[PDB]
């Protein structure tokens, strides 16, 4: 029979995407200094728009304690444990999990949650002034005193 | 003075304020708007301690430290409770309109503001309405613009127009819109406006070219650096990630470069990021170009160079002290040139003789914004050798120093000091063949050829004592401007002349010798600064050697049949059609360099030498003092068959294979020791740094951050499993994070910043003995002479004035930040930066050429015809033709030749 | 400071007037009668005192707007609680000495001397419960009581 | 005035009786958040003060700890002697109920102090292992060999200027190794262990092969003469890891320290850390911990009863703990100042229906343990030791308290609001034999059900984490809505929480006695020590005191009585 797993489980980690359908993963490094393990391994780049992204994002799994010190500290959501423990290899090479293994077409544990939506950095689709309780931007050259 | 903190006697310096003597006494006061450099405002009021009237008063009241002096029998409360609450308000007050953007900030991790909402103790908000948020403005390639993220300290307008003397940043707006920016979309135009990154404790100003790379400061490998790109020697903290340069931070030093760089050591690092670099030994054998290790490459070159009749050295002022050396031992010491040209050789060792013969003492950077009255001869300061031009306009601002200190105004009150002073500044005297940046603190800016400042040096050189040689045919309009510097120059107490090599002209450092010999003669306390062209040309010009004309004539006469060329693309010392040919004319040509250069073509072996990231060694400064530069990574960590090693330990280990037929891959400590037995006056070089023995309580010093990440990861898709840590054989620094890296440690060389709690650039001041001082236990580097009991003799070799002779056209130097410098003008971010290439020409030799702005005229320079679009240039002379010196296609040996046939295409 | 009928029979002096909470000021009094609402008047006090601020000094730039969006809420019978404590500790901070000049302090006097006096008029702007954070779906939040 | 509050326990009677017997200017008091009165001696008055604490009215009978600190690289050492390293001597007194720590000040050029083994006979191991990771020498020790690192071990690892991290691999060393292991029986010279009398002649030494350790055995025949067990197989560095990790991410390694406790061994570090940070917790926190800590103490009870002597009680707690926690055996749930998260919605159910469950299996252990009579026949009279022998070789818990010392943590000196809860304590006779320490774990697996049911029935409702600034990671929604909270976060989970300067101790009633937490910060984000003090440890030295003149089967049957594990031995 299959193994009940509860929510909280912690096992195989993925990167998860927002309710935009983009992934949440902003490259802030926070997951990597966190763990202490040191088998998170990513790099920022950035979108035409400015928008921060993961350039390649890897996770030795061979090293990995599953001790959820990574999903705790991110600040995006992004990265999560997920219940599913089915992860035995052959090679200790192919447990080096790349961006293209970790990155699901969903939310995960999180549905609606969108770092981009509270940050004050303008991307694509949000301009100045446009994210949560953020007032417009007023000119400098404006009449009201 | 006497203070008391908390009930705990202290004791200060009484005519500093309270924030500066306790954060250096260790304790932690939360401030924004205070720098050591800046002074005090008492704009962001963070930094409030309760003062008491007396010890027997309970009541206090809230005083701003950065505001208040430290005075005898002062009672103040840090840890009050009234006075943690405000502090705390005041960051939830800056917190109100944050944005929620720490993440996607490139100053996260190394945030002030950070440091300061964690230190306050500030966590929860209450704040339950919007945010202000302000549209970014485009500041150019190197600096990133977000005004949301601003707390409005005023740090930067105080820095970029107080301090830095910049014009286009300010502030403007009001109540709680207050915008610090341009007052249009622009490139920001300040040389100095790279400190912004720095001085700026949010990330409204932050570093573009990194921000290209982004990496965390806990991730980045630190080594205490030199900067290469020119002879100031500042010290910086070099930062690698996955086995590229990522950033240039400032090291402090409180004897050079203390808290500043300029634009060009900040972001023209990038050339050692570039893909086109030689990582492999590489042997060309008919059109085949085969790729060796270390062993055979050594071994294929020293059998080449046994079978040789005459082997030949050509060094470079990039290279570093040691690898000069050690290319002068492998060759000889008779069959060792230095890399420059005969005339830019001439100009160094006579600056080089009036710095450690002329018996007047060469300031160090830091000094020079000590002195009353400055004389720039010829040297372009801004564009050659930026923080002297920024220590320059320190010293200018002395006079309003000295005002405000008549007055019974401290001395961190620094808009007392600016209101009393109001526009009144030392007197400052520029000479150039056109206008330069200095020109708006200038009491007067000279626009002549190089002769005429020359002949305005000796003129005034005449009139202060009467025994220089006499200057004939001076106008009286000219007369009364000399006698005008005459008097600015008598009466101060502490006057500096600056000149250099890069005027091109013997003839501006003889005037300039002669002026500070007649100042000392009268008794003033007088400095000479002398500004050389790259990092190790005074160091190049002590080790000496022939010219490069003389290695080219070898070659050419076939007396030498091998030629071994350290860190030179020998186009920038001479012409490129000769260069060729001697090249071609040798059968053995073995490039030792860093770069691809235009030479490698020619080239039968090329050793991928180190940068100075990849490198340790040596370099002196243009004041002469030695520096040590460290490791920053192994380029061997990740590419496991790159095989790219210091300079110096390839020529010592082809020296060795060409002796005994072994390689020997030496130590750093055996090539320096080297140095100073075979060559006595380089042994202060031995001072510069501790031996690769050196222990802070038996461990080695750090190179990276105690929480660096990815330690199982970062090399895990090329093998899962670990590699060992690279051994540093050479230097006392570790390629890890076992290490010390403590600001209480027992050493001067400092990777980086950090404290717990200081995560920021403001973490310095924990590894200082004073804030805004030195290091603790003093800076790294070491003066390698001291100044000469003797001076010399007045030079009597006075020129001649400029005469405009048809068909020739004296060819005036124009020097580039952005541009000049080799290896920084290499780097990719500078091309957007880099001016584009415009011949300057006056409007009375281009309206007799016919040639208006824009068109593109043609000159052929050494049989070599080359087209470039004219500007007009009002400050030049007649008969003198503009030329951007160190761009594509003309040398900076072109300063002071002349040309032919420039007419239009 | 304001002051009520009963300080009316005081000499317009500096130093009975000052021994009265308030300041002689310009000696140009103002009369507030009864359809007056204050929460309204102060309001109004502060929106000219924020706005008119020079953006120099972190207390009056950074916390003046605080107390005015304060007392459009509790104008608009939006306010919650912590409101009138929060306007208190905006008295507090603001004082002299606490900003680089006199605008703030003088600012705040009107402010304190109305939640002194008639508190009833603020205390009844409060209408709402204190929340300024929105609930995110997988996290379960911190209680504090 | 706190519990985390610094004190330097001037008050306490043993200060005054020190200054009375030795003057005043012969110790000097550290204050501390240790909650104990730490005093620097001379080494020279050692012995002396030793000797007057051993036969003081209510005197200090039990050696607690002996350990080592590199004092070279701490910096803010205000108040305290000039020490380059120090030996630090806990020392409890059950009467008085109270503690001293002893301190010795020691020069890099002169690392030896006087020895302990004379007085307290448990300093043999604490001074072994001190000599093995610091480099101490013990002027006096019988064998002061290697404990920790094989014999043939360079440099001592817990020394400041050692690298933490591993070196590279070498089949080299390894096949030297091998070889040494293979001939090892060849080449047994018996006081290379401190034996004697080896081969009389009659004599014979053999090896043994709770985790995997060696015991060398002197034999007449059948009885053992003498023993000694060879440890340091399970060696983790896991304090040379306490001073490489923050005070947060240190978490993790907590728990694989006596792996079968798991919250039990979180515990005791973060209270530590929480007094360092000068945290006090709210309610829920302590009752979610004494939840926890309960829930694996049953655990560990259960593996330790049948294993002496099942599978679906232990099965039911880890998926209660799975479905809190997220983990069975190692759950990193402890947070500095709270817990990771809220409990789940569907706890209560979870914990209803295993308390619901849980007496009449209850019943049958109790039926299944004294009323038979093989274990009964098997198992009591063997390995027994008084009161006298428990106290001088630091044995606690269920040894301890079956010798008849009423001593647990948990209501001497309670902590995390344990004595909010109705609980007793159960002692035995004055015979600690393995029959009357498994009833004695049996009577608090009933106890522990007693405190798991209290904190079901009146759970409180408040928050998870503390108020503080400090408390590592903020909650969760307000660090995804709120700047500073955000700021908190970003600094706490990469720089690391910023502890100021102090010392903190904790000692808690673990699941195999006591387990403490002894931490030096140094105002930074790592710990500058960490000393971690097990009872594995201590009940594992007096195996050698405890079978003078048994059999090899008894030696047996005295392993498995004892509740141990040698990641707890050795950690
Ligand atoms: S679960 Fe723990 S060990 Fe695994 S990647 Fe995350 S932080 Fe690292
Ligand atoms: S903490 Fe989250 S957002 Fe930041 S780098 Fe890691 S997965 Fe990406
Ligand atoms: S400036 Fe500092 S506090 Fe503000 S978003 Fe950036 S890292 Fe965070
Ligand atoms: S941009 Fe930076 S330096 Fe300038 S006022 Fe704002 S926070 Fe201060
Ligand atoms: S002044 Fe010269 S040495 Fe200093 S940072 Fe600029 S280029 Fe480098
Ligand atoms: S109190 Fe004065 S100095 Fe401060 S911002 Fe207001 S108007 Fe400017
Ligand atoms: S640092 Fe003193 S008020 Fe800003
Ligand atoms: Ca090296």
């Amino acid at each position: 029979e299959p193994v009940y797993l509860p929510p909280r489980y912690r096992g195989r980690i993925v990167l998860t995407r927002d309710p935009d359908g983009e992934e949440r993963c902003v490259a802030c490094n926070l997951c990597a200094v966190a763990c202490p393990v040191g088998c998170i391994s990513l790099q920022k780049a950035e979108t035409k728009d400015g928008r921060w992204y993961p350039e390649f994002f890897r996770i030795n799994f061979s090293r990995c304690i599953f001790c959820g010190l990574c999903e705790e500290a991110c600040p995006t959501t992004a990265i999560q444990l997920t219940p599913d423990f089915e992860m035995g290899e052959y090679k200790r090479q192919d447990l080096v999990y790349e961006k293209e293994d970790l990155l699901i077409s969903g939310p995960g544990k999180y549905p609606e949650y969108n770092f981009y939506r509270m940050a004050g950095m303008a991307i694509d689709g949000k301009d100045k002034g446009e994210a949560e309780n953020e007032a417009k931007p007023i000119d400098v050259k404006s009449l009201l005193p | 003075a006497t203070i008391h903190v908390d009930g705990k006697e202290y004791e200060v310096n009484g005519a500093d304020n309270l924030l500066e003597a306790c954060l250096s006494l260790g304790l932690d006061i939360p401030y924004f708007c205070w720098h050591p450099a800046l002074g005090s405002v008492g704009a962001c009021r963070q930094c409030a301690v309760k003062q008491y009237q007396n010890a027997e008063d309970t009541r206090g009241r809230l005083v701003m430290s950065c505001m208040t002096p430290a005075s005898d029998g002062t009672f103040i409360s840090i840890d009050d409770e009234e006075a943690k609450q405000f502090r705390e308000s005041v960051v939830e007050w800056l917190m109100t309109n944050h944005p929620h953007d720490c993440p996607v900030c490139e100053e996260g991790g190394n945030c002030h503001l950070q440091d300061m909402t964690v230190m306050t103790g500030h966590s929860f908000r209450r704040y339950r309405f919007t945010k202000r948020t302000h549209r970014n403005q485009d500041l150019g390639p190197f600096i990133s613009h977000e005004m949301n993220r601003c707390i409005a300290c005023y740090r930067c307008v105080r820095y970029y127009k107080d301090y830095a003397g910049g014009t286009d940043l300010g502030v403007y707006g009001a109540h709680d819109n207050v915008y610090f920016g341009r007052p249009e979309d622009g490139t920001l135009e300040s040389e100095f406006s790279g400190n912004l990154v720095e001085i700026c404790p949010t990330g409204v100003f932050t570093d573009k070219t990194h921000s290209e790379r982004y990496n965390r400061k806990w991730d980045m490998q630190f080594a205490p650096s030199i900067c290469q790109q020119c002879s100031i020697g500042c010290n910086i903290s070099p930062g690698e990630r996955y086995g590229e340069l990522r950033r240039i931070e400032n090291r402090y030093n409180g004897t050079v470069n203390h808290y500043f760089l300029c634009d060009r050591g900040r972001f023209g690092y990038g050339y050692v990021n570039l893909k086109d670099r030689p990582r492999q030994p590489v042997q060309r054998r008919g059109d085949d170009f085969i790729t060796l290790n270390a062993e055979q490459a050594m071994q294929g070159a020293a059998d080449i160079l046994r079978q040789s009749k005459k082997v030949i050295g050509i060094g470079s002022p990039r290279a570093s002290v040691e690898s000069n050396f050690a290319l002068r031992e492998l060759v000889g010491e008779e069959n060792f040139y230095t890399g420059i040209a005969h005339g830019e050789q001439e100009r160094l060792q006579l600056a080089l003789k009036v710095l450690r013969e002329g018996g007047i003492y060469t300031p160090a950077l830091r000094e020079i914004e000590s002195y009353d009255a400055v004389l720039v001869l010829g040297e372009d300061v801004t564009q050659t050798g930026a923080r002297v031009a920024l220590a320059v306009r320190q010293a200018v601002k002395g006079k309003a120093r000295e005002m405000a200190a008549a007055q019974k105004v401290a001395d961190w009150q620094i808009a007392a000091i600016l209101n009393i002073g109001q526009r009144a500044k030392h007197p400052l005297f520029v000479t150039n063949v056109d206008d330069t940046r200095l020109d708006d603190i200038a009491a007067w800016t000279y626009r002549a050829p190089v002769e005429d400042q020359a002949r305005l040096g000796f003129a005034i050189a005449h009139a202060l004592d009467n025994s220089a040689p006499a200057v004939d045919g001076i106008e009286p309009e000219l007369q009364s401007k000399i006698d005008v510097i005459v008097q600015a120059l008598a009466g101060a107490k502490k006057p500096l002349i600056i000149s250099g090599t890069n005027a091109g002209s013997l003839e501006v450092i003889q005037a300039a010798a002669n002026v500070a010999k007649a100042l000392k003669g009268r008794g003033a306390d007088v400095g000479i600064t002398m500004i050389a062209r790259s990092v190790n040309s005074m160091g190049l010009g002590i080790m000496g050697g022939g010219s490069l004309e003389e290695a080219l004539t070898e070659l050419e006469t076939g007396r030498a049949d091998a030629v071994v060329v350290l860190e030179n693309d020998l186009h920038r010392h001479a012409s490129a059609t000769r260069v060729n040919a001697a090249l071609a004319k040798a059968p053995l040509v073995m490039v030792v360099d860093h770069q691809r250069t235009a030479i490698m073509e020619n080239a039968h072996l090329v050793l991928s030498a180190a940068s100075f990231a990849e490198s340790d060694g040596t370099v002196i400064n243009n004041e002469g003092r030695a520096q040590r530069f460290f490791q920053v990574y192994d380029p061997a960590y990740y590419d496991s068959k790159t095989v790219m090693l210091e300079s110096w330990r390839w020529l010592h280990s082809l020296h060795s294979t060409l002796l005994s037929r072994e390689v020997d891959w030496t130590q750093l400590d055996h090539v320096i020791d080297a140095v100073v037995a075979k060559i006595p006056e380089l042994a202060g070089i031995k001072d510069a740094a501790p031996d690769a023995t050196f222990r802070i309580r038996g461990q080695k010093l750090a190179r990276e951050p105690h929480r660096y990440s990815g330690r199982t990861a970062m090399r895990a898709n090329i093998s899962v499993h670990e590699p060992r840590q690279p051994q540093d054989i050479d230097t006392m620094f570790t390629f890890s994070m076992e290490g010390n890296n403590q600001p209480t440690a027992h050493r001067s060389q400092v990777p980086f910043a950090w404290a717990p709690g200081w995560n920021s650039p403001q973490a310095w001041n924990k590894f200082q003995d004073e804030v805004g001082g030195k290091l603790r236990f003093g800076d790294p580097g070491v003066r390698l002479f001291e100044t000469s009991e003797n001076g010399l003799d007045y030079f009597t070799s006075v020129p001649a004035r400029f005469q405009p002779q048809d068909g020739k056209w004296r060819i005036a130097p124009y020097y580039h930040l952005f541009g000049s410098d080799e290896l920084s003008q290499r780097a990719p971010v500078f091309q957007s930066r880099m001016p584009q290439p415009y011949i300057k020409l006056n409007p009375a030799d281009a309206a007799k050429l016919g040639v208006n702005a824009g068109t593109r005229v043609s000159f052929s320079y050494d049989g070599n015809t080359v087209t470039l679009p004219v500007e007009i240039a009002e400050g030049l002379t007649a008969g003198q033709v503009g030329l951007p010196m160190g761009m594509s296609g003309i040398a900076p040996v072109l300063a002071g030749a002349h040309l032919e046939d420039l007419k239009e295409a | 400071d304001f002051l009520t009928e009963a300080h009316l029979d005081l000499p317009m002096e500096f130093e009975s007037i000052g021994k009265a909470g308030s300041r002689l000021g310009t000696a140009l009094a103002m009369a507030v009668d009864h359809e007056i609402n204050m929460v309204s008047l102060v309001r109004n006090l502060e929106e000219f005192f924020a706005r008119e601020s020079c953006g120099w000094c972190t207390p009056c730039r950074d916390g003046l707007p605080w107390s005015v969006k304060i007392l459009r809420a509790l104008e608009r019978g939006e306010g919650q609680p912590g409101d009138i404590e929060t306007l208190e500790q905006l008295c507090r901070f603001l004082g002299p000495g606490k900003t680089f000049c006199a605008h703030a302090p003088g600012a705040v006097e009107p402010l304190q001397s109305a939640i002194k006096y008639f508190r009833e008029e603020f205390e009844a702007g409060i209408k709402q419960p204190f929340s300024n954070t929105h609930l995110i779906n997988g996290i379960q939040p911190n209680l504090l009581k | 005035e706190p519990a985390w509050q610094t004190r330097d326990h001037l008050d306490d009677p043993v200060i005054g009786e020190l200054r009375n017997r030795f003057g005043p200017d012969a110790f000097t008091v550290q204050a501390t958040r240790t909650g104990v009165p730490v005093v620097w001696i001379k080494r020279e008055q050692l012995l002396e003060v030793g000797d007057f604490l051993k036969k003081l009215p209510k005197p200090y009978v039990m050696l607690f700890d002996l350990h080592g600190m590199d004092e070279r690289l701490r910096t803010h050492r205000e108040g305290l002697p000039a020490a380059d390293f120090s030996v630090f001597y806990h020392l409890i007194s059950i009467d008085r109920n109270r503690d001293i720590m002893l301190k010795v000040a020691l020069a890099e050029n002169d690392l030896h102090v006087p020895t302990f083994t004379k007085l307290f006979p448990n300093a043999n191991w604490y001074e072994r292992e001190t000599w093995d990771l610091f480099g101490i020498t013990f002027d006096g020790h019988p064998n002061l060999r290697r404990i920790m690192m094989p014999q043939t071990w360079k440099g001592h690892p817990l020394r400041k200027d050692y690298p933490a991290r591993a070196t590279e691999f070498s089949p080299f060393e390894l096949t030297k190794a091998k070889q040494d292991l293979e001939m090892e029986a060849l080449t047994f010279k018996p006081e290379e262990w401190g034996m004697k009398r080896g081969t009389n002649e009659d004599f014979m030494f053999l090896n043994l092969g709770h985790g995997a350790f060696r015991i060398v055995l002197q034999l007449d025949g059948e009885e053992i003469v003498d023993c000694v067990p060879d440890i340091g197989y399970h060696h983790r560095g896991a304090e040379k890891m306490g001073e490489r990790q923050s005070w947060h991410s240190y978490i993790p390694y907590t728990d694989r320290i006596e792996y079968l406790g798991g919250c039990v061994n979180e515990m005791p570090y973060v209270l530590a850390v929480e007094k360092l940070a000068g945290i006090t917790v709210p309610d829920r926190v302590n009752v979610i911990r004494v939840m926890l800590s309960e829930l694996f103490r049953i655990n560990s009870h259960l593996l330790y009863i049948s294993t002496f002597i099942a599978f679906t009680d232990r099965q039911k707690i880890y998926d209660l703990v799975e479905a809190i926690t997220g983990f069975r055996m190692h759950p990193a749930w402890f947070r500095i100042g709270g817990v990771a998260h809220d409990l789940p919605r569907g706890w209560d159910r979870l914990l209803r229906e295993f308390l619901d469950w849980m007496p009449k299996r209850l019943a049958s252990y109790e039926k299944a343990a004294l009323q038979n009579t093989i274990l009964k026949g098997r198992s009591q009279g063997v390995a027994a030791y008084g009161a006298k022998e428990a106290l001088e070789w630091g044995t606690t818990g269920a040894g301890l308290r079956a010798t008849g010392i009423d001593f647990d943590v948990r209501k001497a000196r309670p902590y995390s609001g344990y004595e909010n809860f109705d609980f007793e304590i159960p002692v035995g006779g004055g015979v600690s034999d393995c029959y009357t320490r498994v009833m004695l774990k049996v009577e608090e697996l009933r106890q522990s059900l007693r405190i798991l049911e209290q904190c079901l029935n009146n759970m409180p409702e408040g928050p998870f984490k503390a108020d503080h600034p400090l408390t590592t990671p903020p909650p969760k929604e307000r660090t995804l809505q709120h700047i500073e909270t955000l700021i908190t976060h970003f600094l706490q989970v990469s720089w690391g929480p910023v502890m100021p300067a102090n010392e903190s101790f904790q000692m808690i009633e673990a699941t195999k006695g006591i387990n403490s937490y002894y931490l030096t910060s140094d105002g930074s984000t790592m710990s500058y020590r960490t000393r971690i003090r097990t009872p594995s440890y201590a009940h594992l030295q007096q195996i050698p005191a405890a079978i003078r003149g048994s059999l090899v089967s008894d030696l047996i049957v005295y392993l498995g009585s004892i509740d141990f594990v040698m990641s707890d031995v050795d950690r």
